[PDB]
């Protein structure tokens, strides 16, 4: 039974180098190429290169040239991956793989039947940034006979996560807090909204409570109709 | 350089239904399909276009028409849901997320648009938010128009999980401009198309006036 | 009527019974004398398919050469499989001789004679022979030495060019001498000499030929990305000594395009190593220090082993690096035009 077993997950900073291992068993190690594939949610699977254990011959993905190194230890049947000059873009789960077809005389590399369990690597700054909190105001006139939408825009924080409650948790009905999006700046943003009776806008107070544990930030923001 | 174009990005289906995932290639050759369940390593489903890997039931079948390879998954079970990838040599498609959807009657979204707050405008940037509330099915399109000109590359969307109670979805779309660009234009409109609407619905506001 | 088949071949040679040279001795007992009058029958109106990458003649030759090396180039110390083996390791007489491979009764070798045949697919002009030509079992990496030349154009050979894991064999139509020497009076230091005028013109033709296979992309050469010394350097055996030669200068992109200054003699730095990784497939081997006096071997560069860089980039260029390590490919480069068939 063919098995690939990988080393444990890691937290890294921008500029660091990383090394991960993949121990093979169940077959003749030097007969088949080992590949490294990394997965990040929202991105295509990325082949990083292959390594043939016989002589340690390698083929690195062009876009990773000069940054990656692949070696092996023949006795322990272990393949090794090194990636230098890490940035945010290197955050991913790293896999070692082997083709399905492999004999002593022949192989086909690319049908990846065999995968290691994966090695999660996170690359991020130690810095934290608290959110800006802006009101998403109800509307203009109080349309008594309908429902109004209001909320808070929680912008430019790092890292995840932030949580949002309304009126210290007393208001839950009709509340939608959306999953955050990652902006171009590298900072996160999200919104939380709630639908309420329009006739309550001049009576009940609506306050969103934003919590951001990494920056030790707790912000309350009253969302009221714009006066004009 | 092989270009693999996978579609659609997301399938929202119920158990027992069929998933149809397609991959368009720029080059003929051995194409494989992989399945990744949440928190698990990817798994080889199909190789050489239509050959089932070991342990894969015949509910999974691969086909090819011209440069279009298709993975079809009939009678969806719980273990079938996850993200699927096509592959040729070292190249992979973008992936297709197949997620569980609970069926209910069609419901049009309630649409709201939010102008930038005066507090944010003091910071030099302007965020315009459009909310699509409590709709079904999940498939919806949002387009931003600024003075009747279509916007591209300056908006981001986010969708909630299907609600446990009413089985609906909600969507937020944020248009982000510099303060300078924002004060350059008047009409800020966001246009929603959805099966629950007879016609695309547009919510808009004019800058400055309340 | 015949069909493609595999069998146990026998070998033939012109080995000398008086010779103490290692290849001669092996061939004396393993092979029979060659045929004075070989018979070749050209098959008219016959079209056959070939596949040099799935030719089991290669497997048998591989076994023979391993057997030759195991029984002749014995190390002082053999480090393999956690164990240590200490043997006697006298200096030997070493110089490869041509080995013919032949079919027994009931079997015949088919030979493709198409001048531009790339190794796979149909061949229009097929002949029928009992034995292959004389193939020297030369073990090397990066450069194929002392082999046969392509008849017409330079020929690119690969099981699948679009597959970056498959080896590429460049078959030259013009030999380029490589003159390697370890002088008399560091004893391990050596060097190879190559005429850069001859080499760069050939290399330019190689890039042009490669352009035809890769949609007129810019063709770029680079040194090996990594691996053991046996493949990151030009590795070969001369007079019993294991040579390792740095081929960085051999693949100069400057000289194959502003093309002024590199018009002369190229000198590759070499080192004779006593501790080597065995190609036979095991581990490490230890040999005695090199023999005294002038160690020299003048070879024909007749082929190049390449690997092409993979990756989801988007540039209009392909990168190629000196390859090798799979010695079976060396035999494939000479056995490509042959296949065994069984008569009825
Ligand atoms: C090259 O690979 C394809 C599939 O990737 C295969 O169909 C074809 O037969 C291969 N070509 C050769 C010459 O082996
Ligand atoms: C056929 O092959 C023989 C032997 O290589 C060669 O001499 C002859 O010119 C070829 N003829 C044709 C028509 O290809
Ligand atoms: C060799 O020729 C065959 C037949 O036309 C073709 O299918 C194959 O792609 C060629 N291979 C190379 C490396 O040119
Ligand atoms: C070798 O082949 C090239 C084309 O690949 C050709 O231009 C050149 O003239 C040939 N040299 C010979 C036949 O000596
Ligand atoms: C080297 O090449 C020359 C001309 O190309 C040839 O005459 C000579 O026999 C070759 N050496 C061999 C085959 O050992
Ligand atoms: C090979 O090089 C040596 C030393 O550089 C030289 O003496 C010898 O003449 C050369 N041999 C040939 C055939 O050029
Ligand atoms: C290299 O070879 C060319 C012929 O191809 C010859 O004219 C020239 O003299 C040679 N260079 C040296 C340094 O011998
Ligand atoms: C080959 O020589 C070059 C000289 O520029 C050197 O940079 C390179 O590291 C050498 N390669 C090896 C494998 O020693
Ligand atoms: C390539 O040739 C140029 C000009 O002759 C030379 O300056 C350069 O060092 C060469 N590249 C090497 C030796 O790697
Ligand atoms: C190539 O052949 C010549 C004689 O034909 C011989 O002197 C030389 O050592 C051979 N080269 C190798 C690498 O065996």
């Amino acid at each position: 039974q063919v098995r690939l077993s990988q080393s444990g997950g890691q937290m890294k900073k921008p500029g660091d180098s990383m090394r991960i291992s993949c121990r093979a068993s169940g077959y003749e190690f030097q007969n088949c190429p080992i590949n490294w594939i990394r997965l990040a949610p929202g991105k295509r699977p990325e082949w990083m290169g292959w390594m043939k254990p016989r002589w340690g011959a390698v083929n690195y993905a062009r876009q990773l040239q000069g940054r990656v190194t692949m070696t092996r230890d023949m006795y322990s049947e272990t393949a090794f991956l090194e990636l230098r000059s890490l940035t945010s873009d290197d955050t991913a789960v790293y896999f070692c793989t082997r083709g399905k077809y492999c004999t002593a005389r022949d192989y086909y590399n690319w049908d990846f039947e065999h995968w290691g369990q994966g090695t999660p690597v996170t690359v991020s700054s130690a810095s934290t940034k608290g959110p800006s909190v802006f009101p998403l105001a109800p509307s203009s006139k109080s349309t008594s006979g309908g429902t109004a939408a209001l909320g808070c825009l929680v912008k430019d924080y790092f890292p995840e996560p932030v949580t949002v409650s309304w009126n210290s948790g007393a208001l839950t009905s009709g509340v939608h807090t959306f999953p955050a999006v990652l902006q171009s700046s590298g900072l996160y943003s999200l919104s939380s909204v709630v639908t309420v009776p329009s006739s309550s806008l001049g009576t009940q107070t609506y306050i969103c409570n934003v919590n951001h544990k990494p920056s030790n930030t707790k912000v309350d923001k009253k969302v009221e109709p714009k006066s004009c | 350089e092989i270009v693999l174009t996978q579609s659609p990005g997301t399938l929202s289906l119920s158990p027992g239904e069929t998933a149809i995932i397609s991959c368009r290639t720029s080059q003929y050759g051995s194409l494989a399909w992989y399945q990744q369940r949440p928190g698990q390593a990817p798994r080889l489903v199909i190789y050489s276009g239509s050959t089932r890997a070991a342990g894969i039931p015949d509910r999974f079948s691969g086909s090819r028409w011209g440069p279009d390879y298709n993975l079809t998954i009939s009678n969806l079970e719980s273990g079938d849901f996850g993200v699927y990838y096509c592959q040729q040599y070292e190249f992979f498609g973008q992936g297709t997320k197949v997620q569980v959807d609970i069926k209910r009657t069609v419901a049009a979204p309630s649409v709201f648009i939010f102008p930038p707050s005066d507090e944010q405008l003091k910071s030099g940037t302007a965020s315009v938010v459009c909310l699509l509330n409590n709709f079904y099915p999940r498939e919806a399109k949002v387009q931003w128009k600024v003075d009747n000109a279509l916007q591209s590359g300056n908006s981001q969307e986010s969708v909630t999980e299907q609600d446990s109670k009413d089985s609906t979805y909600s969507l937020s779309s944020t248009l982000t401009l510099s303060k300078a660009d924002y004060e350059k234009h008047k009409v800020y409109a966001c246009e929603v198309t959805h099966q629950g609407l007879s016609s695309p619905v547009t919510k808009s506001f004019n800058r400055g006036e309340c | 009527v015949w069909k493609d088949a595999d069998t146990t071949l026998f070998c033939a040679s012109d080995a000398k019974a008086h010779e103490t040279e290692v290849h001669n001795v092996w061939a004396t007992h393993a092979c029979v004398p060659t045929d004075p009058n070989p018979q070749e029958i050209h098959l008219e109106n016959v079209t056959e398919n070939f596949n040099m990458w799935k030719n089991n003649m290669v497997e048998q030759m591989q076994e023979d050469v391993i057997s030759l090396w195991d029984q002749s180039l014995q190390p002082c110390v053999k480090l393999t499989g956690g164990s240590v083996i200490k043997q006697a390791c006298p200096k030997i007489s070493f110089d490869p001789i041509p080995i013919h491979y032949c079919t027994p009764a009931g079997y015949v070798i088919l030979k493709c004679n198409d001048k531009n045949f790339n190794g796979t697919g149909p061949c229009k002009n097929v002949s029928s022979v009992q034995c292959t030509h004389g193939i020297k079992p030369v073990v090397s990496t990066q450069l194929l030495l002392n082999g046969s030349l392509a008849e017409e154009e330079i020929i690119i050979r690969s099981e699948n060019l679009t597959n970056n894991a498959k080896t590429i064999i460049v078959h030259l139509n013009k030999s380029v001498e490589i003159n390697c020497t370890r002088p008399s009076n560091d004893i391990r230091k050596a060097y190879c000499e190559i005429n850069g005028t001859k080499w760069n013109k050939v290399l330019k033709q190689v890039t042009e030929k490669l352009k035809e296979h890769f949609n007129n992309k810019t063709i770029i050469f680079q040194p090996p990305s990594g691996g053991d010394l046996e493949i990151t350097m030009h590795h070969f055996n001369c007079r019993g000594e294991f040579f390792y030669c740095n081929t960085t200068q051999l693949f100069n992109n400057t000289c194959i395009g502003t093309m002024k200054g590199c018009n002369g003699t190229i000198t590759l730095p070499c080192k004779i190593k006593q501790i080597i990784n065995m190609w036979q497939g095991t581990g490490q081997a230890m040999y005695a220090p090199p023999i005294d006096g002038k160690i020299n071997c003048v070879s024909n560069i007749t082929g190049i082993l390449l690997t092409r860089d993979g990756g989801a980039n988007n540039t209009s260029n392909e990168t190629f690096r000196p390859g090798g390590g799979n010695i079976k490919d060396n035999w494939r480069s000479e056995l490509y035009k042959y296949k065994v068939v069984q008569i009825e």
